[PDB]
């Protein structure tokens, strides 16, 4: 199927009509998404099949056709862009200054933007257009608003 | 049976809409990959 680098919707026909369950990134022949979008299932791209290659429930990430390729990191100072791909809507860039998730194992950047659950897997980018993580695993804070971690894998 | 469909290039866009705050939160990450607020 289509192997061109870029952002893709992840769809299913198992529910009513065609439903967008998430989003992912094709880079260097590998498809990258969040684990909760596919649950590790195989994917179709035209007449082609993409098989899972690596995944981890705790990181909430999965790669297909090869190892995780995304290794850019948020610099901790600059604004980033969420390349949001919402269900039934055109891809749109949103610029924001990340906040921080402070954990017992270190700090992670976080983006306070609220999109439908089917937007999970949309990439967060730096000013060079490099993907610094994927949007869609986060928390609901005091005022009821959603904040997503900037989730990034490790390139072996 | 899940399938993928291209939605665009990955590029920074000049003069994109700018929004969202920058909260600093204490969080915990469990073995199931769920984040929770620590208060
Ligand atoms: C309304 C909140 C509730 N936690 N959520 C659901 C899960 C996801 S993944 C991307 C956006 C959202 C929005």
């Amino acid at each position: 199927g289509e192997t061109t680098d870029g952002v893709y919707r992840v769809m299913t026909r198992r529910l009513l009509g065609s439903t967008q369950v998430g989003v992912g990134v094709m880079q260097e022949g590998v498809f990258h998404t969040m684990w909760h979008v596919t649950k590790g299932a195989a994917l179709r791209s035209g007449e082609g099949r993409l098989d899972p290659y690596w995944g981890d429930v705790k990181q909430d990430l999965v790669s297909y056709c090869g190892p995780w390729k995304l290794d850019a990191a948020w610099d901790g100072l600059s604004e980033v862009q969420l390349l949001a791909v919402p269900p039934g809507e055109r891809a749109k860039n949103i610029q924001t200054l990340p906040g921080i998730f402070k954990t017992k194992d270190g700090d992670i950047g976080a983006v306070a933007l609220d999109y439908p659950a089917g937007t999970s897997g949309s990439p967060i980018l730096d000013k060079c257009g490099r993907v610094i993580g994927l949007y869609g695993n986060g928390v609901v804070i005091k005022n009821g608003s959603y904040v997503s971690a900037i989730t990034q894998g490790k390139r072996e | 049976d899940m399938y993928i469909e291209r939605a665009g290039d990955i590029t920074w866009e000049k003069d994109a809409e700018v929004t969202g705050n920058s909260p600093r939160l204490d969080v915990a990450l469990d073995e199931s990959g769920d984040f929770s607020l620590v208060e």
